């Protein structure tokens, strides 16, 4: 007996925009603390952890721990039928193989009423610890975008160097070599306009474009994006969801 | 290489 | 004959909406009006466009002339149009070929396109009825409603009562069910949802040519839907200042 | 070792983005007087002549002949990466390799990127008998417009007019600009001395349109028998010329 | 389904 209504869909949207293109299959984790997905790609290269909380949503009510079969491919397309604005009902039963959408409308006009087949969940949910890192940036989202999508056209790795006095990305490819670099600010007039690091100990890795721009498709979800990277530990690219949850992704070094 | 994935967790 | 328009954007958006619907179709014009009626390729649907003589900033027609156009290539050329260069249709007494004339007011061009014009229009009966149950929605709304169950499946189902319309789906990946509601408002050109019901309709459609007569949204503000048992689906569009495109399409059975 | 600073980097965008698609690989001659690119396409036909001088750039310093051999693919995807507000080019005087440095006016972003070269492996001469001289934005739609009717275009060229016509198997199309000039200024002027009726190929001059944003006028140089110029002003720092030859 | 030939 699963039922959460959302307002701001939004988000719910935006979320599913994120995850439809690296993750295929998915198994939601449904609790009466919130809805919480992790998973792996076909490869094992990266890792997504999605946290939405109860006290998120306007109306949280769970009744037993479900465990849901999703097809985020197909779930991403029946919440392209949802408005912005739209407010959004997850509904299950506590047994059913079937997960309920419902649409409505701010002016109660317009109900769709959608409902997505479930699958055979098989996923092995490992522990990530949420461990403290040797270096740690916090920027804004757009220029993250911007740098992986620039120097997605030089090669297909990235080499992120975090050291006292700034932030450096480069790539080499086999049409000639590139190197931004992002620098500290001292006192801007918005909180989510300025780039701080915090280095314990000078970070010097290696990382795979094509997944970075998967999780630079979850852009529109905050305006600062934090990067968590330290040696021989994989890159935590982590997405505030304002007052709800968080998106985490993870990537294993060369 | 390409670290693939847990390996690390 | 001679027509004579100042504002082309219309025209323009008329036949992007019947454009890729319909490729061929014979225009039957007259001393009231320029009227096409025509089918599609697969002969499911139906296009009735008529745009009235008082519409045209020069209208000036004689006998009933029937030209075989090619809506395709004529799209090509008014999208050569330019927006404030005014258009003059034309066409001779007895030539194979039509002409269409933009030309700017002050400035100094003036382009000159020629289509060839052919010549076959199989085109059937309207009885003049009265449907069961009528819709009358803004035309956004059904853009959204068939775009959005595109998704799902290829056909719609469209279930018409006293309150509420309601469009339902079912696929390879789910099922879904649209239900639109009345209005409660004192001023709602296009925001107001109306049903005028005789008696409940339960219609099975193609969700393709929906989306082919979606087309035609930009036209007007308002559609109307007109559904009753076995016979087709009139989607209707006024077009502003001239005339209107009914869209008929046969219900899956 | 070849230093260039410029200020204005979209015009240097506008031309990458313009020479991206005809040519593939080319030949930059950088030395003191400027960057000269002179190159023809596939199959070596219709030629693009690209001249833009030191006066123009903002910090030139060259020393030797640098001739680079360059995929205008990979430079236009590096001058996307380039913010339309300082642009650096540099290069060594043996090196294989063309460096561009991307630096925003406060001190904020750099980006620094060095692409590799490739391997290298005629003079252009005249007098017009007829010469247009009207906007690059008119030129691209009759250009797109008449490359919807035909694949062919005919320029007539006469005392008051210049006319673009085309015909293909479902019709014909006829555009015509005309010489007003008041006293009040004047749009469209053409220096005639032989009106002109002359036959091209559209693919080329749709190609040619592709550097529109450069300049607001074109100019339109054309004679019998000898090839179509079309060319556009930058700035005062140079020009983009590009020739296309007849048919029979 | 039914043609638009069915009608009219
Ligand atoms: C770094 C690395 C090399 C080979 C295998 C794995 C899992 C990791
Ligand atoms: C041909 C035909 C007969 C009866 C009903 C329909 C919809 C079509």
């Amino acid at each position: 007996m699963f039922e959460a209504r959302l307002v701001q869909g939004s988000i719910l949207k935006k979320v599913l925009e994120a995850l439809k293109d690296l993750i295929n299959e998915a198994c939601w984790d449904i609790s009466s603390s919130g809805v919480n997905l992790q998973s792996m790609d076909s490869s094992h290269v990266s890792l997504v952890q999605l946290t939405l909380r109860s006290e998120g949503f306007d109306t949280y009510r769970c009744d037993r721990n479900l465990a849901m079969g999703v097809n985020l491919t197909s779930m991403s397309k029946i919440l392209k039928c949802a408005g912005n604005e739209d407010i959004i009902t997850l509904r299950a039963e506590d047994n059913a193989d079937t997960l309920a959408l419902v649409f409505e409308a701010p002016n109660q006009e317009k109900v769709s009423d959608y409902e997505m087949k479930l699958m055979d969940l098989d996923v092995e949910q490992l522990g990530i610890p949420e461990q403290e890192y040797s270096c740690v940036v916090k920027m804004p989202s757009g220029e993250f975008a911007r740098i992986c999508r620039d120097l997605s056209h030089i090669g297909d790795a990235v080499v992120i160097s975090c050291a006292k006095d700034g932030v450096k990305f480069s790539a080499s490819g086999e049409l000639g070599n590139g190197n931004i670099k992002l620098s500290q600010t001292s006192n801007v007039d918005k909180e989510e306009e300025a780039v701080t690091i915090e280095m314990n100990e000078p970070v010097q890795l290696t990382f795979a474009l094509r997944y970075l721009n998967f999780f630079t498709k979850a852009t529109p979800l905050s305006s600062t994006v934090t990067l968590s990277m330290s040696a021989d530990v994989p890159l935590v690219v982590e997405y505030k969801i304002a007052d709800m949850g968080h998106l985490k992704y993870y990537l294993a070094p060369k | 290489r390409q670290c693939s994935m847990t390996c690390f967790y």
